[PDB]
C-alpha cells in the first residue's frame, strides 16, 4: 500500500484525540460528539447554545488559541429536523492546527452571531442568512450579501431548485430589466449516477 | 323524480358495520327480488364508517350516515329510501 | 448521396427535412441549409469485405491507439459477413 | 425561561419564498425507488426519496431540445425515514402521496432441490 | 373527436382483477392539444351548463371515494364476503347453457401481440404477428 | 393546424404560442412595442427590415433565439414581400409616415404597398392580415394622409376581405409624435393653435392597449373582417389637452392663436428638409381635425383591453421634457384636463 | 413544543411589530415614488404594500412573523437606502406578465397545469 495509498499520520490523530477529550472534558456543558477523522481532522460537535462559551474559549485558551476564524459555513440536511448544520473552522496559528466545531439549527431557531468572538464571521454568516435562512442574533449588519436585492427565498436550501423561480430580462415597453417565471429552452437534464452496488464496506449503516 | 342507485358501504370488521353486516347475510336477497333493476351496490373497505347512498335521478343523492345502527335501523333508513323517491 | 425533398430543402443523413407546411423553413429563408454531403453510411459500403482465413479477425480500425478499442469479430456465417460494430469495416472467411 | 410555547402547526411556507403556483398546486411523492431491474443490486433502494409531479416538456423550436417551465422538475430530495419526508412535505405545505417500501419476501433456496427424486422442481439441465 | 390522453400521460386510477386499485403517474404529457380525459369531461359540463362537483384531481378521487371507498386505497385488496347471497340470487333464473364449446378467443402466441388499441398501432406488435405467422 | 405550430408552454419567452407573424414596418413607434408583446409570448417574429440593420438593434432582445427572423423587403418588390409572408400564418401592416419623401408619397406608402401586402398575402395563404388605418381617414379629408389612408383602408378590404383594420385616433407612448410633438413647441415659440385649439376634440389612446388590442385581435377568431375603433377613454379638446401636456413637463404655456391660411406658410417652411421634416401642413391639418366618435365599431372594450386613460401614461412620456429643477415631480402633482 | 423565539414571546409582541413595519412602509412609500421617480401614484403603491402586508396574514406562529419582520426591515433597508433600483421596487408590481388564466376552462384551453 505503498505508492498509491495516502500515508496516515498516527501522531495527529493521538494528538486531537487528547485534545478533544481536553475540550470535551472542560466544556462539558455543550460538547455533545468529539470525533477525529481518518485523516486527522479534529470535530467538536456542540449545542447552539454554546456558540459563543466554546468559541471564546478556543479563541483565548492557552492550550488552544485558535486565534484564526478560517471559514464558516451552512450544510442543509433536509431528513433531520435542525436541517442546518453550522460549521466553524478554526486555525491555531500558535500549535499550527486546525478544529473544526459544528452546531444545528432549524428555519426558526436563532443562532447566536460569533461576531463578539471572530470579526470575520460578519459576513460569513450574514451569507448563512442570505443563503440558507438561518437568522443570526445580535448580529451589527444583517442582510443579503450575494443574491439579488429583490430575491425571494434561500438558494442553497436543497429544497431550492437549481435554476430559480424568476429569470431576468429587458423590457423595452417598461425600459426595464423585468423579473418572469423562468422558462429553460433546454431543461437540466437530471443524471441518476448512483450504481446500485456498495462500494464502501467500512461505512454500512445498519438496516432497520 | 326517482330513485336510480342505492350504495351501502361498509367494513368487513369494524362494529359500527356490524349490523350492516346483518342487512346482507339476513335481509339482502329478498330487498334484491324485490327491486331487480335497482342496483345495490354493496361495497366493502378497510376502515370506513357505514354510509347509504341514494342517487336520484338528475344526479341528486342523499347521504345517510349508517353509524352504530342495528339491522332494524338499517332495515328501516333503506325502506325510507326505498318509499320517498324525492 | 444526398437528396432533395419536392419543397427544394435537401435532406440530411439522418432523414430530417422540413415539410412543405412547416413555418420552420423561414430560418432558412435568404440563408442556406447547412448539409453534409459525405455520408457516412454511403462511403462505408465502398469498402472492399477483406477475405481472410481466420475465423475470428481482430479489428481496432487501425492506428491502434488512434482508431477504437480492438473488437474481435467472428466469421463462422457463411451467409453473412462479420461486421466491426464501431468502424463498420466489414470481414469474410474465404472458405 | 428564555423558552416560548408554540403549539401551532410548523409552516413556513411564507418563508421559503416559493411562489404559490408550486406550493399548492403540486403533488409531492415520497417513497423508496424501485430497483432497476437491469441490475441486481440493492444499494439504490436504501433511503426514501421525494419528487414531484411530470410538468409539460415540449420541443424548442429552434434546435428541438426539450424545453421546460417547471423549476421543481429535477429536484430529487433524499430521505432517511419515511417519517422525515412526511415532516419535510408537512412543514413546505406541499400535498403528498405515500409509496410503502417494498422489500424482496425471504426465499427458501435450496442447491439440493434442482435434483429431487419425485418434485417438479428438478432442472431439464444444468 | 375528443382527443384524450394515454396512460403513461395522466395520473389515472385503474383496478386490476383482483380488487387492487392503483394510480399511475405522468411520465410524459399528452401530444398536441390532446388534454386528460376527465379535465374534458369537466369541461364539456361548463360549457353544457351541468357544472360537475370538482375541479383538480384529488377532487374527483374524493368523488371516486363517495362512489366506492376502496379506489383511494392503493395498492390494498379489501376483502369481498357475500359469495352466498350471490349464490342464492344466482339460482333464480335458469338460463341454459348453449350447445358451442368453451374455446376462447386467443389460441396461440398470434392471438397475443394485439388486444387493444395501443397494441393495434404498434410496428414491433406488428412484427411479433409477422414473425409467429411464417 | 400542423405539429409544430401547437401552443406549447405556459406563454414565457421560450415557450411556442403558436403565432408566426410577419410585422412589415416592425422598425417603427407600434412595431416596437408589438415585437415585444410578441416575443414575450413565444412567437415565431418575421421582420421584414428596410432601414439599416443597426435601427434593428432594438428587436433582437425581444424574443427568444431564432424567434425574430429579419430579411429584407421593398414595398415596391412584391418578390421579397413574398419572400417574407409565405410561412407566416398572420401579417401586420404598420408601414407609415407622416410626410411624404422624394420617392414615397402619401399613396405609395398608404395605397400602394398596402394592396401590394394584402394581395401577396391573399395568394400566399395567409389567414390574417391586420392593417392600421387612422381613425379620421375619410375621402373628402382636408389632409392628404387621411384621404390615402382611406383609400387605402378600401383596397384593403376589397383585396383581401378577412382583414382585421384597425382605427387608432392618435397613440401616445415614449417613442410618439404627439405629445412629444406638443412637448416640442416650447422650442419654436408660443406653441400655436388653430382656433386656439378648442374646436377641435382629441381622444388619444395608449399605445399598450394598441398592442393588447392587435394580439387580441390576432388570437379572436371572431376579429376576422370587423373594422375596430381603438380610442382612449376620455375625450379632451386640443387646447387642455396641450395645456395639461404642458402641466406635466412644467413648461411656461402661453398660447395665441394663428390662422389656418399661416400655419401651412410654417408648415412648409419644416418640410424643405431633406431629413426627416420636424413638421409639415399635413402634420397641421391632423393635429387640427377633430377624433370623430364611430359608436358602430367595436373598439378595446369588445377585444378585452382595458383603455388607459392619459393621467397614467403622461409623466411616463413627459418626464423627459422636463428640467432638473422640476424634474422629480409626480403624477398627482398636476390637475387634470377638462374632458367632453 | 418548548422552542426559542427570535424577539416575540407571543403574537401581541409579533403584532407590534408588524404593526410598527406597516407604519414605516407607510411613511416610506411617498419617498419611494419620488426619489426613484416611479410613475405610479402613492395610493398605488401603498396598496402594494397592503397587498404584500396581507398576503402572509394567515401566519399564527410567532417565530415565523418574527423573520416576517426582520425581512421586511431589510427590504425596508434596501429601499431607504437606493440599493434597490427602480427595477427592484417595479418587480413588487408584476406589469409584463400576463393575466394567467385563473377559472377551469381556461387553463384548460392553454395547457395542462391543474
Ligand atoms: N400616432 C401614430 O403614429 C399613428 C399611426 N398610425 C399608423 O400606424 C402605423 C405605424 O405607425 P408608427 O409606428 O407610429 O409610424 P412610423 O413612421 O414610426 O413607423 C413606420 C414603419 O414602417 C416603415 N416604413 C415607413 N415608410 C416605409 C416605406 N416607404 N417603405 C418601407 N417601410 C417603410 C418604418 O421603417 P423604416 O426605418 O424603414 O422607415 C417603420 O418601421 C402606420 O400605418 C400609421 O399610419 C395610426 C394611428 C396613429
Ligand atoms: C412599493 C412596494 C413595496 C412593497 C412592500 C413589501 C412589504 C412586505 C413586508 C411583508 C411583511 C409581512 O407580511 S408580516 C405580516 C404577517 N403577520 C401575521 O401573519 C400575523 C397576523 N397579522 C395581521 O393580521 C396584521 O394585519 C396585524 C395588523 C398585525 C393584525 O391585524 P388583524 O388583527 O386584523
Ligand atoms: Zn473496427
Amino acid at each position: 500500500t505503498r505508492p498509491t495509498v495516502r500515508p496516515r499520520n498516527d501522531v495527529a490523530h493521538k494528538q486531537l484525540s487528547a485534545f478533544g477529550e481536553y475540550v470535551a472534558e472542560i466544556l462539558p456543558k455543550y460538547v455533545q460528539q468529539v470525533q477525529v477523522s481518518c485523516f486527522s481532522e479534529l470535530e467538536i460537535c456542540i449545542h447552539p447554545d454554546g456558540v459563543i462559551p466554546v468559541l471564546t474559549f478556543l479563541r483565548d485558551h492557552s492550550n488552544a488559541q485558535f486565534k484564526s476564524l478560517a471559514d464558516l459555513t451552512a450544510v442543509d440536511i433536509p431528513t433531520r429536523q435542525n436541517r442546518f448544520e453550522i460549521v466553524y473552522n478554526l486555525l491555531s496559528l500558535r500549535f499550527n492546527s486546525r478544529i473544526r466545531v459544528k452546531t444545528y439549527t432549524d428555519e426558526l431557531t436563532p443562532v447566536e452571531s460569533s461576531v463578539s468572538v471572530y470579526k470575520a464571521a460578519n459576513w460569513y454568516e450574514r451569507e448563512i442568512w442570505d443563503m440558507f435562512g438561518v437568522f443570526f442574533a445580535n448580529h451589527p449588519d444583517l442582510r443579503r450579501i450575494l443574491t439579488d436585492y429583490g430575491f425571494e427565498g434561500h438558494p442553497f436550501r436543497k429544497d431550492f431548485p437549481l435554476s430559480g423561480y424568476v429569470e431576468l430580462r429587458y423590457d423595452d415597453e417598461v425600459k426595464r430589466v423585468v423579473a418572469e417565471p423562468v422558462e429553460l429552452a433546454q431543461e437540466f437534464r437530471k443524471f441518476d449516477l448512483n450504481s446500485p452496488w456498495e462500494a464502501f464496506p467500512a461505512y454500512r449503516q445498519p438496516p432497520e | 323524480l326517482g330513485l336510480r342507485e342505492i350504495r351501502i358501504h361498509l367494513c368487513q370488521r369494524s362494529p359500527g358495520s356490524q349490523g350492516v353486516r346483518d342487512f346482507i347475510e339476513k335481509r339482502y336477497v329478498e330487498l334484491k327480488k324485490a327491486n331487480p333493476d335497482l342496483p345495490i351496490l354493496i361495497r366493502e373497505c378497510s376502515d370506513v364508517q357505514p354510509k347509504l347512498w341514494a342517487r336520484y335521478a338528475f344526479g341528486q343523492e342523499k347521504n345517510v350516515s349508517l353509524n352504530n345502527f342495528s339491522a332494524d335501523q338499517v332495515t328501516r333508513a333503506l325502506e325510507n329510501v326505498l318509499s320517498s323517491k324525492a | 448521396g444526398v437528396r432533395t425533398s419536392p419543397t427544394g430543402e435537401k435532406v440530411t443523413h439522418t432523414g430530417q427535412v422540413y415539410d412543405d407546411e412547416d413555418y420552420r423553413r423561414v430560418r432558412f429563408v435568404g440563408r442556406q441549409k447547412e448539409v453534409n454531403e459525405n455520408f457516412a453510411i454511403d462511403l462505408i459500403a465502398e469498402q472492399p469485405v477483406s477475405q481472410v482465413g481466420s475465423r475470428v479477425i481482430s479489428c481496432d480500425g487501425g492506428g491502434g491507439a488512434l482508431g477504437h478499442p480492438r473488437v474481435y469479430i467472428n466469421l463462422d456465417k457463411e451467409t453473412k459477413t462479420g461486421t466491426c460494430g464501431y468502424c463498420g469495416l466489414q470481414f469474410r472467411q474465404q472458405h | 425561561t428564555q423558552l416560548i410555547t408554540v403549539d401551532e402547526k410548523l409552516d413556513i411556507t411564507t418563508l421559503t419564498g416559493v411562489p404559490e403556483e408550486h406550493i399548492k398546486t403540486r403533488k409531492a411523492r415520497i417513497f423508496v425507488p424501485a430497483r432497476n431491474n437491469m441490475q441486481s443490486g440493492v444499494n439504490n433502494t436504501k433511503k426514501w426519496k421525494m419528487e414531484f409531479d411530470t410538468r409539460e416538456r415540449w420541443e424548442n423550436p429552434l434546435m428541438g431540445w426539450a424545453s421546460t417551465a417547471d423549476p421543481l422538475s429535477n429536484l430529487v430530495l433524499t430521505f432517511s425515514t419515511k417519517e422525515d419526508a412526511i415532516a419535510f412535505a408537512e412543514k413546505n405545505g406541499w400535498s403528498y402521496d405515500v409509496e410503502e417500501r417494498k422489500v424482496p419476501k425471504p426465499k427458501s433456496k435450496s442447491y439440493g432441490a434442482n435434483f429431487s427424486w419425485n418434485k417438479r422442481t428438478r432442472v431439464s439441465t444444468k | 373527436i375528443l382527443p384524450g390522453a394515454a396512460y403513461t400521460e395522466k395520473s389515472a386510477t385503474y383496478v386490476n382483477t383482483e380488487g387492487r386499485a392503483q394510480q399511475t403517474k405522468v411520465a410524459v404529457m399528452p401530444p398536441g392539444l390532446a388534454r386528460e380525459d376527465w379535465k374534458i369531461i369537466r369541461a364539456l359540463s361548463e360549457i353544457a351548463g351541468m357544472t360537475l362537483p370538482y375541479d383538480t384531481l384529488d377532487q374527483v378521487r374524493n368523488r371516486l371515494e363517495e362512489v366506492s371507498p376502496n379506489l383511494v386505497r392503493y395498492d390494498d385488496v379489501e376483502g369481498a364476503n357475500y359469495f352466498q347471497q350471490a349464490s342464492e340470487l344466482s339460482k333464480l333464473v335458469n338460463q341454459q347453457l348453449l350447445a358451442d364449446p368453451l374455446v376462447p378467443p386467443q389460441l396461440t402466441i398470434k392471438d397475443f401481440y394485439m388486444t387493444d388499441s395501443i397494441s393495434r398501432a404498434s410496428q414491433t406488435m406488428a412484427k411479433c404477428v409477422k414473425a409467429v405467422t411464417e | 393546424l400542423h405539429h409544430a405550430v401547437i401552443p406549447h408552454g405556459k406563454g414565457g419567452r421560450s415557450s411556442v404560442s403558436g403565432i408566426v407573424a410577419t410585422v412589415f414596418g416592425a422598425t417603427g413607434f407600434l412595431g416596437r412595442y408589438l415585437v415585444n408583446h410578441l416575443g414575450r409570448m413565444g412567437s415565431q417574429v418575421i421582420v421584414p427590415y428596410r432601414c439599416e440593420p443597426y435601427d434593428t438593434m432594438h428587436l433582437r432582445p425581444m424574443g427568444d433565439l431564432g424567434q425574430i427572423i429579419f430579411m429584407d423587403w421593398n414595398g415596391r418588390d412584391k418578390d421579397s414581400i413574398r419572400r417574407a409572408v409565405e410561412h407566416s400564418n398572420v401579417v401586420i401592416n404598420l408601414v407609415g409616415r407622416e410626410w411624404e419623401t422624394k420617392n414615397f408619397d402619401f399613396e405609395d406608402v398608404f395605397v400602394k404597398i398596402p394592396q401590394a401586402i394584402a394581395q401577396v398575402s391573399k395568394e400566399a395563404g395567409v389567414e390574417k392580415f391586420i392593417h392600421i388605418s387612422h381613425l379620421n381617414a375619410d375621402i373628402k379629408s382636408s389632409s392628404k394622409y387621411l384621404r390615402n389612408k382611406a383609400v387605402g383602408e378600401k383596397e384593403v378590404r376589397e383585396t383581401f376581405p378577412e382583414a382585421t383594420i384597425i382605427k387608432p385616433a392618435d397613440i401616445f407612448g415614449r417613442e410618439d409624435r404627439f405629445l412629444n410633438y406638443f412637448a416640442n413647441i416650447r422650442w419654436f415659440g408660443g406653441v400655436p393653435l388653430i382656433s386656439l385649439g378648442k374646436k377641435t376634440v382629441k381622444q388619444p389612446v395608449y399605445i399598450v392597449d394598441v398592442t393588447k388590442g392587435i394580439i387580441n385581435a390576432i388570437k379572436d377568431p371572431d376579429a376576422r373582417g370587423k373594422t375596430f375603433a381603438f380610442v382612449g377613454p376620455n375625450r379632451y379638446l386640443l387646447f387642455d389637452l396641450v395645456q395639461y401636456v404642458f402641466a406635466v413637463a412644467h413648461r411656461p404655456f402661453l398660447p395665441y392663436p394663428m390662422p389656418h391660411f399661416a400655419y401651412r406658410w410654417i408648415g412648409r417652411l419644416f418640410e424643405i428638409s431633406p431629413f426627416e421634416p420636424w413638421t409639415t401642413r399635413d402634420k397641421v391639418e391632423r393635429i387640427h381635425t377633430t377624433d370623430r366618435t364611430l359608436p358602430h365599431l367595436p373598439g378595446l372594450e369588445d377585444l378585452g383591453v382595458q383603455a388607459t386613460p392619459l393621467e397614467l401614461k403622461a409623466i411616463e412620456v413627459l418626464r423627459r421634457h422636463r428640467t432638473y429643477r422640476w424634474l422629480s415631480s409626480e403624477i398627482e402633482d398636476v390637475q387634470p384636463a377638462k374632458t367632453v | 413544543t418548548s422552542v426559542k423565539p427570535i424577539f416575540s414571546r407571543d403574537m401581541n409582541e409579533a403584532k407590534r411589530r408588524v404593526r410598527e413595519l406597516y407604519r414605516a412602509w407607510y411613511r416610506e412609500v411617498p419617498n419611494t415614488v419620488h426619489l426613484f421617480q416611479l410613475d405610479i401614484s402613492v395610493k398605488q403603491g401603498r396598496d402594494k404594500v397592503r397587498e404584500m402586508f396581507k398576503k402572509n396574514a394567515h401566519v399564527t406562529d410567532p417565530r415565523v412573523v418574527d423573520l416576517l419582520v426582520i425581512k421586511g426591515k431589510m427590504e425596508l433597508e434596501e429601499t431607504i437606502n437606493v440599493w434597490k433600483q427602480r427595477t427592484h421596487v417595479m418587480r413588487f408590481f408584476h406589469e409584463t406578465e400576463a393575466p394567467r388564466p385563473k377559472d377551469f376552462l381556461s387553463k384548460f384551453y392553454v395547457g395542462h397545469d391543474p
